[PDB]
RNA sequence: UGAGGUAGUAGGUUGUAUAGU
DNA sequence: AAACTATACAACCTACTACCTCAT
RNA sequence: UGAGGUAGUAGGUUGUAUAGU
DNA sequence: AAACTATACAACCTACTACCTCAT
């Protein structure tokens, strides 16, 4: 007895149409045999092909593609199909398929010209329909339609190298936790040693005004050389609050609320880090809502630092990398570093417009991937770190902040497999879809590039 | 030391009750569940748009390829995938002469030209489906590039929004008319070229994505449901709360919140919220008064009762701003004593940027970062094993989610939102950042707040996307 | 010496560029002109209505015939004739219980019963248009007969119309939704009897007529054109002036005169006539005021310009009551010089019963008795020359047409009107006595005068049949 | 070979269930020679089928009806059918039908239970698709499908002709000629002898009251019996005019116009006609407009007048014929006659309700045809005719009007073919379209007529 | 689709113009 | 009728909440 | 689907109720 | 101012116009 449908085709150029036909035929009920779903690597192919063709094959399905008429395997399969067709004495054995309008009807081989090929060129639904009703009028035995077997085959062979595996993989953040925190706050009751017009940013060390008080980690002897009339101040009038109670959330007094406590803590950490990064002698930039810096060209040696990329030039434009910081204490006492990038024409000044900066940043973004961005982040963090284990902050004359230079790494239980490098160009193509779906007023600024 | 937990890929159903994971492959392999015969398409525009329309229509019939079948699957054909026939004949055509445009172009008021061109398209469509016998299910309106490059708000020689399709849909909204905008540069990029010598709207390799997107949009606005989601316990509602505020200055909005919900299938019942004179935007943190809150909840529960006859056992509130005690107490009394209500906040402005040590790959989609029972993370973007590529740009960014009030399991809402970010219909993509209850929220607010004369709006989805 | 000038029956076109006579023949032997995919099946009613609708459609995908084929030609089935698809599945069903209706039956307010029952139908079908994601073209509505006998205006326990069809069409007219009235007894002829046992709807021998009528109505609400008349000279438009007395108007001297035009198909242009003073008690004859006639003819000219891009060569005015010179002068002032206008009136009540002596058939259809160049007869009722049967129950009654204003050949306008009696769509009949411009007259006037909430009606025609 | 589909059944029943298969198979591309389509009267009912069973019958189709399973010839045909089944060795020869579901599976003879029967109880679409499957499985020869042959047969099988036939056939109308017309119309200027309260239609002669004169036909000395003041009036004051001017239309005078005077002659004709036709002692009937008197039961001899069934009985009511007339003058000086028919339930009094009259007239109008109305009209007119060629009016004391009893016969050059009385039953079936198509608010009166 | 680009205020500061037992 | 003086909102001090382009 | 059946006022009768000169 | 006498329509007295239902 014979009940199997055999499909001869040209792999791998015709893998998609053959997968379509095989999966829909096995889902509609007909048992099919193809070299895609059965012939995998590591097995002998031709003996099984011959045995299945002349033992259990009921009908022959050959495709007539542009490369499906001059290849050797398809021609040999057609020859053995002709042999078994002559053995069975059935002109309804070979059913040719045409899937290309570029193919003329006089170019196919002599074993295809005698029978009318089923069209699969303009559409495929009625091609499946008129292949299906031609099977019934030839009275081939069939099984009831069950798509459960098609799902199993689809999950078996078509999801082998494209599914998650179980292996541990490590990942690193941009988060830098605060290893050491000061013990006490310093609230200073002056009430006449500060003028009403005084700006607190002019101080060499950070401080904030609080209703009659000055909050900092500094001391009363720190403000001598710029405020002369702080010499008469006595330190007893100042009040001090332990930071462990503030951090543990167990402190809530009428004089200052816990939310206000953590707000002053994070805000004063913020301008302390700003003043320290100012003390590193790094050039400034006027960002919209934050305050990010950028390293000067020609200062770092060899344009390298532990064999890493940080700064350079692509198209007469010195691209300068920079970071921005913002303290966070809700999940953990940690400092977050954000990534930014701005360009300079000469390396000394900036660009007179922001639209060119944004467009050129988006231009320059896709050339590299997240590995380079990781190198950039770690490079800037370890360059800023006067210390090799932490960044020496500058908040007082005797007490400092210790922020570690390494990020807190997070590792996962299971992750992906590692394919080749074609996916980076594929993601560049994905950026081309990002081009090809959305755009808005792209004329004037693009014309203003030359 | 704490680790990362994983949430499995949620499955979506297809024809004959079978589950897959890729919308393109899973909808090509099996097909839609509820099948229709097909649709008749009618176009309004110039004759060049008509011949462009035909060229593309025929091309969409013939199968098209890509450079690989891993990321963007091929297009086997409209009938081969959906089971509906599309042809070149029986296309209703309404033309527009260039003399009207050339005479009306020279007005200084750009908004007046926008308004009268929009009303010209509106009443041509209204007459066309109110005069002709032949039915049209989807109206493919095509627009030239002169009105797109010379009639912009910043061209150099307030409740109605200045953009075209916004007020077009809002004006066609009250007559039950689905339509789809087709930019002329989208489907005629062969000859649409700039002065430099390269098509900026390039599709030399990504024709399949255009075919997939247009076919999916046309079939969703046909009437048939393409796909649904896998597991729904009895009595759960995903009430996605819209927070789209409109930008009218002197007209007092003070609130423009709406709400969407998914109950048993992919269909959504989006009811128009209040105009909301409460808490003028100087205090715009959206603490809702009890009467409008119970109105919104009453409409949600009444639509649930109308479509499913059973009381909701659990109600999930998808939002993006914090909730307080008075609004929670207002929400609790109208809902019955047996049911439970939980609100979640999804935000994008919160930064967290994980990096990967060696190699050249991003963090893969599915991992979750849990800090507390209250707050957690979920990596909706990133690498995906199925496509062997990523979906973000250079680095994925997670979404900060946190339950406001109510007892629940954090991993449950994690897999629930990961299932909710799969039901996109306008774009035939694998996944997107915000959930579809929030992705549709911006558009539904953007059209429903752009028309003040609509008091009984449609509760469907076709007349918007 | 008087003779009867006979006019041959004109032939209507069909598919593949060929002509036939008896439409159902051409239809069940050749096919419709333009092909539709299928029709959206949708029903609203109780469970008994759903099951009888399922059983009836299960009867009608099967060909059903009559007692003799000399009466009605052959009907080989829905699919083989129409080429469009129809099933027992994908039936959208909106449930309506019987407790609220029975609770509301007890009051003496029959008009409030009519209002809230038709509102219960309307809000359900509107929500099905809006809440449901899928789209419905044709709606089917059934009604229990208990409501039909126990709640009539003459039962015992102001500008609108008491008919359900009238107010249903008026209420759904501004929503662009076609719906067909379906009696419960007409679709359930097998079990609906009285206490004696004879079927009141005795359809045991006339099932072919029922199948033909239901199929033709369901196809016409889809949008397909079944036939087109044979000889159209280019540049003609037949204006059939509706005449309907509205006694419910606030002015006893007030009525409405809408417009109906057929120019190249069976599609009419339903333009509502205003509510103004045309009735008079001393001449008894509706004369159009100058501005009203100018508005009517100018909007007819704009409709012809919109649907044919060129000026009409001739315009024929069909009516029922005669004219006077002031409206004719007003018409000619908004009529181009190279165009001809003819005023034609059609009366029925004038009797001329020409009997006959021997032979088993009455006076055949096609004869005419002329009196002069402007006042004549036309025998449109009687023996059919191809059916070999007679349509008139007894002696055919002729029609006394008069050519009051205008100059045209009497035989040409006689031919044109008897050819215009070949465009009936609600009933699958061979032809009718009065022209279809006056057959649709009562339906259009009754629907437009069924509700005061109509501002401007659609130009389309399916929302009336 | 074998290509023919043939059907058998009881001629009267299943007139549809055989024309169904015959027309469907002839329109779907198969040669069909069946009983109703091709075996008309005068053709042998057995020899043609006896030749076809051994010459060209592919499949035999038999309906196991209520009256079709007792005929001898069809069972003998079945015997020869199983003889060719055991000769040609094909068991798929007979395909039975089942339309009458009242018959059970233990009622058919033993010759059909040996073979499977295709079900026709749910729907027949699956029946025709299984018939097509049975055709294509056994490889039956056929013709490509075409519906032109079916239509050109259908309009020439027993539909005799659809083309005009030129032969003369006479006609008749309802207009009645007038032989004798009144010679002079007169205006009587009494001016004080006519009381205002005295109605002018109470006179024995028609006289109508206009502003200075009476439009009447009676002489100046014809109103003595009604008005004694008439004798005092001198007859030379009255104006007296001839009617040749009204019938020929040259009457142009300022005091009385023309159209109003034609209205005057038709009003006088109606009044004098009412007086005369009530002078015949004929019982009346009440309608809105006219007075249609009807012949009393027992007045006519043996219910017959000149071989014409005039009145009678329809299962509970006596029907009596009558007419209503209104003159016309613009086309010709004729007197238009309307056909009326009045019902009574004992021959004494009328039916109180009007809806009973209308419904009963409608239900009795379906039985006979218009020839009976010719006979009834002619009989009523001849009974109303005093002499042989006219009807004698009563208008005045000396002047009378005569109207022709015979109608105005017309002539025709174009008439069609006349079948037997089957067309009367066909028209009766056509009369059920009124019930079939439209009905509105009829149940309340439906429950009252019994 | 995503990383910048913009005005505005979530909510506890201190300067306007009073008026209370 | 009048002594002290905070009153009673309310304009404003550093950054939390959707907005609206930008071109990949 | 055609011969009616209902109110009622077409085109011309004579009472309501006043003002022209 | 007063010697005229018909006004000036126009609601109804018998008879021609579009509703409507009415069923086998």
């Amino acid at each position: 007895m014979r009940n199997k449908i055999f499909i001869s085709h040209a792999t791998p150029e015709d893998d998609d149409f053959t997968r379509w036909l095989s999966l829909k035929l096995i889902g509609l009920g007909y048992e099919v045999w193809c070299d895609i779903l059965f012939l995998d690597k590591g097995v002998d192919f031709w003996s099984t092909i011959e045995k299945e063709i002349r033992e259990n094959t009921c009908k022959f399905l050959i495709v007539s593609s542009t490369a499906g008429n001059k290849r050797e395997g398809v021609l040999k399969e057609l020859a053995v199909a002709t042999k078994v067709k002559k053995h069975l004495q059935d002109d309804m054995f070979i059913i040719p398929l045409a899937i290309d309008e570029n193919l003329s009807y006089d170019d196919i081989n002599i074993e295809i010209v005698r029978l009318n090929a089923i069209d699969f060129k303009k559409s495929w639904a009625k091609g499946l329909q008129d292949l299906l009703d031609a099977f019934e009028k030839q009275n081939v035995p069939k099984k009831p339609p069950d798509h459960s077997k098609s799902n199993l085959l689809y999950q078996q062979i078509f999801l082998h190298d494209k599914q998650a595996i179980e292996k541990e993989e490590t990942y690193d953040s941009n988060w830098f936790p605060i290893i050491s925190f000061p013990n006490e706050l310093r609230f200073h009751r002056y009430d006449w040693r500060l003028p009403k017009q005084f700006d607190v940013r002019t101080l060499a060390f950070p401080a904030i005004r609080y209703k009659e008080y000055l909050c900092t980690f500094a001391w009363e002897y720190d403000f001598i050389h710029q405020l002369p009339k702080t010499e008469t101040y006595n330190g007893q009038e100042s009040i001090r609050i332990s930071t462990s109670d503030i951090l543990s959330g167990r402190y809530d007094t009428d004089f200052i609320r816990n939310y206000e406590c953590q707000r002053l803590i994070v805000q004063l950490i913020n301008k302390a880090f700003e003043l320290r990064m100012k003390d590193k002698n790094v050039r400034e930039y006027q960002m919209s809502k934050t305050f990010a810096y950028w390293i000067e060209k020609g200062k770092l040696e060899k344009d390298k630092f532990e064999k890493i990329k940080l700064v350079g030039k692509q198209k007469n434009k010195y691209w300068h990398f920079g970071i921005s910081a913002a303290g966070k204490l809700y999940p953990s006492p940690v400092l977050m570093v954000s990534s930014h990038i701005i360009f300079t024409m000469d390396g000394i000044n900036l660009i007179k417009s922001k639209s060119i900066q944004h467009s050129s940043r988006r231009k320059q973004g896709k050339n590299w991937w997240n590995d380079k961005w990781r190198e950039k982040l770690l490079a800037f963090i370890r360059f800023l770190s006067d210390d090799q284990n932490a960044i020496y902050l500058n908040v007082g004359s005797e007490e400092k902040i210790l922020i570690s230079n390494k990020p807190l790494k997070f590792f996962g239980k299971m992750s992906y497999v590692t394919p080749s490098e074609v996916t980076l160009e594929e993601e560049s193509v994905l950026a081309d879809i990002n081009n090809f779906e959305e755009d808005t007023e792209d004329l004037d600024e693009l014309e203003d590039i030359e | 030391m704490k680790e990362l937990i994983y949430i499995e890929e949620p499955s979506i159903l297809f024809a004959h009750g079978q589950k897959c994971t890729d919308p393109r492959d899973g909808l090509a392999l099996f097909g839609p569940l509820n099948q229709i015969y097909g649709i008749k398409s009618g176009v309004v525009g110039t004759q060049k748009g008509l011949q462009i329309f035909k060229s593309y229509l025929d091309k969409i019939q013939k199968p098209i390829y890509n450079h690989n079948n891993i990321t963007r699957p091929m297009f086997p054909g409209f009938e081969a995938v959906f089971g509906c026939k599309w042809e070149s004949q029986n296309i209703v055509f309404k033309e527009i002469t260039d003399e009207e445009i050339r005479r009306y172009l020279f007005n200084a008021s750009t908004h007046k030209r926008t308004y009268d061109l929009v009303t010209l398209f509106n009443d041509k469509i209204i007459t066309a489906n109110k005069n002709d016998e032949e039915r049209v299910d989807v109206w493919f309106v095509i627009v030239p590039e002169e009105i797109y490059k010379y009639c912009r708000p910043n061209s150099v020689l307030y409740n109605y929004d200045a953009q075209f399709h916004d007020q077009l849909k809002a004006r066609l909204l009250e007559h039950t008319i689905p339509t789809q905008i087709l930019r002329e540069s989208t489907l005629a990029w062969r000859d649409f070229k700039n002065t430099f010598g390269a098509p900026i709207r390039d599709f030399s390799k990504i024709e399949g994505h255009l075919a997939w997107t247009i076919s999916t949009a046309a079939y969703y606005k046909a009437g048939g449901k393409p796909w649904k989601l896998g597991d729904i316990r009895p009595g759960v509602c995903y009430l996605g709360l819209v927070y789209k505020k409109i930008e009218k200055s002197k007209n007092p909005q003070n609130a423009c919140c709406a709400a969407q919900m998914f109950l048993d299938n992919g269909d959504g019942t989006v009811f128009k919220g209040e105009v909301g004179p409460w808490y003028n935007p100087e205090k715009g943190e959206y603490h809702l008064k009890p009467k409008e809150a119970k109105a919104l909840l009453t409409q949600a529960l009444e639509s649930y009762k109308e479509q499913n006859k059973s009381y909701p056992k659990e109600v999930f509130i998808h939002a993006r701003t914090r909730f307080n005690d008075e609004e929670w107490n207002a929400f609790n009394e109208v809902t019955p004593k047996n049911t439970n209500l939980v609100g979640v906040t999804i935000t994008k402005s919160k930064p967290l940027k994980l990096y990967k040590t060696e190699g050249a790959f991003p963090i893969m989609r599915g991992n979750a970062y849990i800090v507390d029972e209250k707050k957690a993370f979920l990596w909706t973007l990133g690498f995906v094993p199925k496509l062997q590529s990523t979906l973000s740009m250079e680095v994925p960014n997670p979404i900060f989610i946190e339950i406001n009030k109510g007892e629940a399991e954090i991993q449950q809402v994690l897999k629930d939102i990961l299932a909710l970010t799969k039901l996109n219909y306008n774009a035939c993509i694998y996944a997107d950042g915000e959930p579809v209850t929030l992705r549709f929220a911006n558009k539904i607010g953007e059209i429903l707040t752009a028309s003040t004369e609509i008091k009984t709006p449609p509760l469907a989805f076709k007349y918007y996307i």
